[PDB]
């Protein structure tokens, strides 16, 4: 009996599965191990780039052996060209790696001194896009019908935040309208 | 069915008068209940007897709740309407009356009307005041669930 | 009127659920009512002694008038609602009551039921046999894993992956499986998830 | 301003499809000249709201939203639909029923997010500010150059929409030089009033002040309601006046006044037809149906039998005759009722009250005074002395209520002499100097004059209020609720039972009956009740007192009635048996 | 500015506050706040040139407890309901709850229960027709002083819901409950405190022209007002708990029991429970209450006990109050037939045995009015349990307590003062030039006498026969 939500996944449970998206490391190391589903790696070389899962760089940051990379989309010259094309078509959502809320929370807790310019400035733009991309689904909500809706590119915390509301009215809606025909 | 806010539903008193008489009143001495009384009965009774007859045997009179007034003054300030007053349960009820006496025309009112809440309980799903107490049972309880996912999710966004 | 008396036990049913609901859940329901219900069974009761008393009555009586019909429909329908309500109730009762059997039994070694939930005797016996059957129903399960499961606790995913548990007033030392961890009231252990989930959900740790 | 003209031509497709509104305006069009061929109605057509959403959402939005653009052009197209009318041989009003609301607030809650923007208020109505005339369009009359000449004055609460001021006086030789008389009756006034308004006193939250505000009532509206009523006002919420920011002195922080204009003022909470003078008909052959009706007056009472016939005694009352170049003998019959208390005397009243067809009630102390005018001083206003009928005045042709008729002041007592049996009242005041007219119909329940020695005690020094008092009511019933033991079980079932030929076709069986017809006097009586009447003085007077000529007279009135309720063109012998009855149970 | 400081020996000063847009109705006036705004000033016209102070609001900000509203919810939370259906699961729940009301007022268990029932409400029927039934009742703690039912009535008022003090006349410059103020219903007692409990003191001391109010009021519910402009019939749903202050002491039970309040007993007859009272002493009990005020002083820790009740049984009365509201919305009761009946034995036993009590005239009361209160105790009771249906034993209770307030409805002269003959006699033949005034004068500096005992002797004279 999962108790909570429990039709809509957890808040934590949406990092617990983002975490399984790789990403590249500067390993500061120089067993085996093959543990199940990694595949990786041969002795990871100091000043060479790799690719990793994230849970793992996370851990081996902890210890600071290993120096993560920042996405080429987490940057605040980046995120500019996005906002700039997100208020210029109010109807589409745009581009999104999909995890990017996530991904921002995760990495600016630890790797936040990895970072190029991370200091008050790209929370601020990401604290950005996630408004205007908010309140933009919360009007873009209006035109709700059963049953079709495009909410085209959005993230999965977006998704898992407002799903009980919208798949429940529309159980409400669809409810008396497929019934009354 | 089991949850509670179904069963609870059924228990609404309607206006509905018999097309027949029926000694052996159930409810005080008649004993026989002359034709076309008017007395109130819930609604999981009253749901088949106005199905199994090939004239019915009970007249089905639309509920002081459904009154064309309501469903007019729904039409004009839905989100200042106070739902939670009349019945208090709309949905829940509607739902059935709608299918029960299979009346289209209100179909596409309600299904206006609970766009135009849930418009506005999207605008309290963000973290009350007066509102939430005149919301209808159910639609209140999707209010906690929503209002729970956007909690937990900021509680998750900060340590 | 007629069937009135299960619209009020499942208004009394509802605010159960009010209370698992925000909640904060503690259990300790109030108590599971043996008399209303009683009430309720003497009335259905009363129901089907005049349902087969008329039942004989149109086999000398009635002489299958067309009115006869109703009372065989209509009260019909009433026992159903009592059903609808002694379910709907009951149902009720062991949802808010097999999740408490799950996330905590409770845990390591489990190792057997006893002081857990506050209800205890107050609630029906009828229930705690099905309880007490129901958590030998999920000894079996725990049995077949392998796994293993440890399906009791970590229904929240494990970070990253050592803690820090601050001891709330719990004596101490029980900590047997694995190591001694020499349970000290006021003592905080640098300990991984592991010993962590099985532990908190006793009552001794407190800050995950 | 085409868009004026917008609203205009889009409010004109509104009406006539759908024109179940036209058929309104054409009543309105025609009854009035209908009055002008016999031998009244506030020009207004009622608008629901409901209508409205149907066609147009956007014009919907409008009337609540912003109602100084939209309510006058829809205005202007409805006077343009009247005129198109028919035929020739006026601005008219908007009214807007709904279909509340937003919108829908009590005074309390309001301002200013509700300011110029359409408001139902409700709430309680005072002090109802006094009715006063007001000029709107001035018209003069030139010579010897003739014409007709005109100006339009446009004031605060002109239309809705603010304006140039216009005020004041006249215009007096407009050019060239002409000398303009002003031509009273048929330049326009439109009457014009305000009643502030507070909101409900059961929804008041707290021992917090009650906050209430303003609304003016144009045109008919003016005196469509007293003070103290439950109304729910509707209007344009409008804010009048400078806050002081007008002049240059500052003053204060205070300002901008607001009031509510318009609109329509819904106040919230006989036809005998064909078949009921028949039912009547019908039911006057009966014979019993004396004792029936005196049973119908007590659902909830039990016995009192006596006292109820009493009551349908009074509501008859023997008729009125003046006699030719001499006074007039007193027509109806007056009632006291004395006994311990709980014995429904201040119950019975609210009942006689309400089937009674009229009158007012009072209790003890009291007011108005009861008795004349009562001179009410000083002033009201600048000195001038004035007075109001008494108590006994506005209740004629009725049914006085007493209660705690013992409680009342002796000096009006004085005057109750007056009132009953002369039938007049007389105020010399001041003053004016008149003999006014109150032949009320009187009722009185009164305790037991201190001691609850009501039952046992005396004849006399039981009653408390001598004398002639005493004399006056016809009847004095006695009330002690003493058993009488197996009457005690019965009255204790009886109430029991309630803890769980009717009552609307009362006072319909009242009416006709009392307007039709007047049962005169016949001889097939008289030396029935002279015989009554004679054994009264002369063996009561050794048995009990008082029995005077006034008793007499109550025979006469008791008969006249009780020949009433038969319906009987005449008096008869059986009724002076009855009335013969019903005095012998109050005498014993 | 606060009472505590800085008032010394002057009167506070008060500046004058404007706040605006969302600030405004945020405070109930009475509350402490703490307020921030700009402080400037006005001119406003009243030289020279002397311009007046204020204090613009930005922004206000009340303290945490002080009525922050709503204190009054008709739902209340979730774990109230909880500890509630805890609470009617007790067996000494009735007894509990009369241990919780005068936790300093000793003895007096009757009147200790009588408050209990009050509070609770009663039957409420709007049965066709119009006319309604009500609930609830109406309690007489009337006696000589020591009685403390003047602090009783401070208590009360503070459990109940919704109450209002008032001793009079009133007090100070409200009216005696509804009042008509001009600019309407200025609101008071009976009104500023409709729908739940109104306290009275010397309720024989009140003004005739409201009494009469009062009297009609209390019956139907509703008042009619028809001063000036404003012709009014509002409703009063209060339930009149009063306290009389009997006279001359305990002669007066000598004395017919009624009789009492000015010449009528019909204020008497208006009220259900009347119960008389008095400051007895017993070595016993004056050596408890002694003892406990001796407690009380110092070394002070006796209202210790009263904590030690909440930790084991009793009630907080902060709770109490929540729990009132609670039964007072939630359900309504309804009595069962063989109650009924059983109340029917009760009434026509009264009814006939008091009667023949009352053979040998014998002074005293008897209405169906009575018999309608001991329902509505039975009701209010019912209410207590909380449950939808009335038992007998639950009635064994009221008809009893009911019982000694008739206990209460049963309870020679020098003459000195009454010898009124010898003026009517031998100083007055013609009783002119005398009455009342020659009683005065010739009483007047006799140290003698007082306006009832002048009336009292003078009426009883004329009672008498003399």
């Amino acid at each position: 009996l999962p108790a909570h939500l429990q039709q809509t996944f957890s808040p934590e449970e949406i990092q617990f599965i983002v975490e399984n998206e790789p990403i590249k490391i500067f390993p500061r190391i120089t067993w085996q191990l093959i543990t199940t589903d990694d595949k990786a790696l041969n002795n990871m070389v100091a000043m060479r780039s790799t690719e990793v899962v994230l849970w793992i760089a996370l851990l081996l940051k902890q210890q600071s052996k290993c120096s993560i990379v920042a996405p080429q989309w987490l940057t605040t010259k980046e995120l500019d060209r996005k906002i700039q094309y997100e208020k210029t078509h109010p109807d589409r959502f745009s581009e999104l790696p999909w995890n990017w809320l996530v991904l921002a929370r995760i990495l600016f807790n630890k790797a936040k001194d990895d970072f190029h310019d991370p200091i008050h400035e790209l929370r601020g733009k990401i604290q950005d896009l996630r408004e205007i991309r908010q309140i933009k689904v919360l009007k873009g909500l209006k035109y709700l019908n059963e049953s079709h809706l495009q909410l085209d590119n959005l993230s999965l915390l977006e998704i898992n935040e407002l799903r009980p509301f919208i798949t429940e009215i529309m159980d409400k809606l669809r409810e008396i309208h497929t019934a009354s025909l | 069915y089991y949850d509670i806010d179904d069963v609870l539903a059924d228990g609404t008193e309607f206006p509905c008068k018999f097309q027949y008489d029926i000694p052996g009143l159930g409810y005080n001495p008649g004993r026989p209940i002359t034709k076309n009384t008017k007395l109130s009965l819930p609604l999981w009774l009253a749901r088949i007897l106005a199905i199994v007859g090939p004239v019915p045997f009970v007249e089905l009179l639309p509920p002081d709740m459904f009154s064309t007034k309501v469903m007019n003054a729904i039409k004009t300030d839905p989100v200042a309407l106070d739902l939670h007053s009349i019945n208090s349960h709309f949905f829940s009820l509607a739902i059935k009356w709608i299918m029960l006496f299979s009346e289209k025309e209100l179909a596409n009112v309600v299904s206006e009307l609970l766009l135009q809440r849930a418009q506005e309980l999207n605008h309290h799903a963000s973290s009350t005041s007066t509102f939430l107490l005149k919301l209808e049972e159910m639609e209140k309880e999707i209010y906690k669930k929503s209002h729970e996912s956007y909690k937990d999710t900021k509680r998750w966004m900060f340590k | 009127m007629y069937g009135d008396l299960g619209n009020k036990l499942v208004l009394e049913a509802k605010r159960t659920k009010q209370l698992y609901a925000r909640s904060n859940q503690d259990v300790n329901l109030p108590m599971y009512h043996e008399d209303i219900i009683r009430n309720i069974l003497k009335e259905v009761s009363n129901l089907r002694k005049n349902t087969e008393y008329l039942k004989e009555q149109q086999q000398l009586g009635m002489l299958d008038d067309k009115v006869a019909k109703c009372q065989y429909f209509v009260t019909l329908l009433c026992m159903e609602r009592n059903k609808r309500c002694l379910l709907a109730y009951q149902r009720l009762r062991t949802d808010i009551l097999d999740s408490m059997a799950w996330n905590n039994n409770g845990l390591d070694l489990m190792s057997s039921i006893t002081f857990s939930q506050q209800d205890t005797n107050n609630l029906s016996h009828q229930e705690q046999e099905y309880l007490k059957e129901y958590c030998d129903l999920i000894t079996d399960l725990k049995s077949g894993d392998l796994v293993d499961i440890d399906l009791s606790g970590s229904l929240v995913p494990p970070s990253d992956a050592f803690i820090d548990v601050r001891v709330l007033k719990d004596a101490g030392e029980i900590q047997t499986e694995y190591g001694v961890f020499n349970l000290i009231k006021d003592s905080q252990f640098f300990v991984q998830q592991s010993d962590v989930e099985r532990l908190i959900q006793q009552g001794y740790l407190q800050l995950i | 301003d085409a868009v004026f003209g917008d609203r205009v031509r889009r409010f004109q497709e509104f009406l006539d499809t759908f024109t179940s509104y036209r058929d309104s305006v054409r009543s309105i069009q025609v009854y009035n000249s209908n009055n002008a061929a016999n031998y009244i109605l506030p020009h207004r057509i009622i608008i629901s709201l409901d209508d409205l959403r149907e066609f147009d959402r956007s014009f919907w939005s409008g009337i609540l939203v912003e109602p100084a653009y939209f309510i006058p052009p829809a205005e202007k197209a409805l006077t343009d639909l009247a005129d198109s009318m028919d035929d020739v041989p006026h601005p008219w009003k908007l009214s807007f029923k709904g279909s509340f609301g937003a919108h829908a607030l009590s005074p309390r809650t309001l301002t200013a997010q509700h300011l110029n923007k359409l408001v139902s208020v409700e709430g309680i109505v005072t002090k109802t500010s006094l009715v006063r005339p007001k000029l709107i369009r001035s018209v003069h009359y030139a010579a010897k150059t003739g014409r007709f000449h005109y100006r339009d004055y446009t004031d605060a609460t002109t239309t809705l929409t603010t304006r140039i001021p216009t005020p004041a006086i006249y215009p007096t030789e407009d050019t060239e030089g002409n000398k303009l008389t002003t031509e009273y009756g048929y330049s326009t006034f439109i009457d014009h009033q305000r009643i502030t308004v507070q909101e409900m006193p059961e929804m008041a939250p707290a021992g917090q002040l009650p906050r209430s505000i303003d609304v003016i009532l144009d045109d008919d509206l003016v005196d469509k309601t007293k003070p103290g009523d439950r109304v729910n006002v509707v209007g344009v919420f409008k804010s009048l006046g400078a806050g002081g920011m007008n002049q240059s002195n500052s003053n204060t922080l205070i300002g901008f006044k607001t009031l509510i204009l318009g609109n329509t003022v819904y106040p919230l909470h006989q036809m005998l037809t064909d078949f009921d003078i028949r039912n009547i008909n019908k039911l006057s052959k009966k014979k019993d149906i004396f004792d029936i009706l005196s049973q119908s007056l007590a659902p909830s009472i039990y016995g009192h039998d006596h006292i109820k016939k009493a009551i349908l005694l009074m509501l008859m009352g023997g008729v009125e005759k003046n006699l030719e170049n001499g006074s007039h003998l007193r027509g109806d019959i007056n009632i006291l009722m004395v006994g311990d208390p709980s014995t429904a005397k201040s119950q019975l009243l609210r009942f006689v009250l309400n089937t009674a067809s009229l009158a007012i009630a009072t209790t003890g102390r009291g007011s108005s005074g009861v008795g004349l005018t009562a001179a009410v001083t000083t002033d009201r206003e600048t000195g001038e002395r004035r007075l109001e009928a008494g108590a006994m005045v506005l209740a004629d042709r009725g049914v006085v209520c007493i209660d705690e008729f013992d409680k009342m002041t002796d000096v009006d007592r004085v005057a109750i002499h007056e009132v009953m049996e002369q039938q007049t009242v007389t105020i010399a005041k001041a003053g004016i100097h008149t003999t006014l007219n109150a032949r009320c119909s009187v009722i009185a329940a009164a305790n037991p004059v201190f001691g609850q020695y009501d039952v046992n005690r005396d004849p006399h020094q039981n009653i408390a209020l001598p004398d002639s008092l005493l004399s006056r009511f016809d009847l004095l019933f006695v009330v002690t609720d003493d058993i009488n033991e197996i009457r005690d079980r019965s009255i204790s079932e009886h109430v029991l039972r309630t803890h769980r030929v009717t009552i609307p076709f009362l006072r319909k069986y009242v009416q006709y009956a009392k307007e039709r017809v007047i049962p005169q006097l016949t001889q097939e009586a008289i030396n029935v009740i002279v015989k009554n009447y004679t054994d009264l003085r002369n063996d009561d007077n050794t048995k009990k007192s008082p029995i005077t000529a006034r008793t007499l007279e109550t025979l006469i009135r008791l008969a006249t009635a009780h020949a009433k309720v038969r319906l009987s063109k005449t008096v008869n012998k059986v009724d002076a048996k009855v009335a013969a009855n019903l005095l012998r149970f109050a005498l014993l | 500015e606060i009472p505590e400081l800085v008032p010394v020996g002057e009167m506070p000063r008060n500046l004058t506050m404007t706040c605006d847009r969302y600030l405004t109705n945020k405070v109930i006036p009475g509350t402490r706040v703490t307020i921030v705004g700009i402080y400037s000033i006005y001119n406003s016209k009243n030289g020279v040139a002397i311009r007046t102070p204020y204090i613009k609001i930005l922004g206000i900000q009340s303290d945490v407890e002080t009525s922050s509203i709503w204190n009054s919810v008709t739902m209340f939370t979730e774990e109230e309901e909880e500890e509630f259906l805890q609470l009617s699961r007790n067996p000494k729940l009735y007894e509990i709850l009369t241990n919780s009301i005068a936790p300093s007022i000793f003895g007096n268990e009757d009147i200790k229960k009588a408050i209990v029932c009050l509070l609770m409400g009663g039957s409420k029927k709007i049965l066709p027709d119009g006319m309604r039934l009500r609930g609830d009742i109406n309690v007489l703690l009337l006696g000589d002083p020591g009685t403390a039912k003047s602090q009783l009535l401070k208590f009360v008022e503070k459990v109940s819901p919704i109450a209002v003090y008032t001793s009079g006349k009133g007090s100070s410059a409200a009216g005696l409950t509804a009042s008509v103020q001009r600019d309407y219903l200025e609101g008071g007692a009976m009104v500023l405190a409709d729908g739940g409990v109104v306290c009275i003191d010397e309720f024989d001391k009140m003004r005739d022209e409201d009494r009469v109010a009062i009297h009609e009021a209390m019956e139907q519910q509703t008042i009619s007002i028809a001063k000036a402009g404003i012709t009014t019939v509002l409703n009063s749903r209060t339930s009149v708990l009063a306290a009389a202050n009997p006279i001359y002491g305990r002669y007066d039970d000598l004395k017919s029991p009624g009789d009492n309040i000015d010449f009528q007993t019909t204020i008497l007859s208006r009220f259900d429970m009347i119960f008389i009272v008095k400051d007895d002493h017993n070595e016993e009990r004056d050596i408890s209450i002694a003892n406990h005020v001796i407690n009380i002083h110092t070394g002070n820790a006796n209202a210790m006990q009263n904590q030690q009740e909440e930790n084991g049984s009793e009630i907080s009365i902060e709770k109490m109050k929540r729990y009132i509201t609670y039964c007072r919305l939630k359900c309504a009761p309804r009595l069962s037939p063989q109650a009924a009946e059983k109340l029917s034995s009760n009434f026509v036993t009264i009814r006939k045995q008091l009667l023949i009590n009352e053979l040998e005239s014998t002074e005293r009361p008897i209405t169906i009015r009575q018999l309608e209160a001991i329902i509505r105790i039975t009701e209010s009771l019912a209410k207590l349990e909380l449950s939808p249906i009335a038992q007998e034993r639950h009635v064994d209770e009221a008809i009893r307590l009911f019982q000694a307030s008739t206990m209460d409805a049963a309870s020679t002269s020098l003459s000195e003062i009454r010898r009124f003959e010898q003026e009517l006699k031998r100083r007055l033949p013609i009783g002119w030039s005398t009455s009342y005034q020659t009683l005065r004068r010739e009483f007047v500096d006799t140290h003698r006498f007082s306006q009832l005992a002048l009336d009292k002797a003078l009426y009883a004279l004329e009672k008498h026969e003399t």
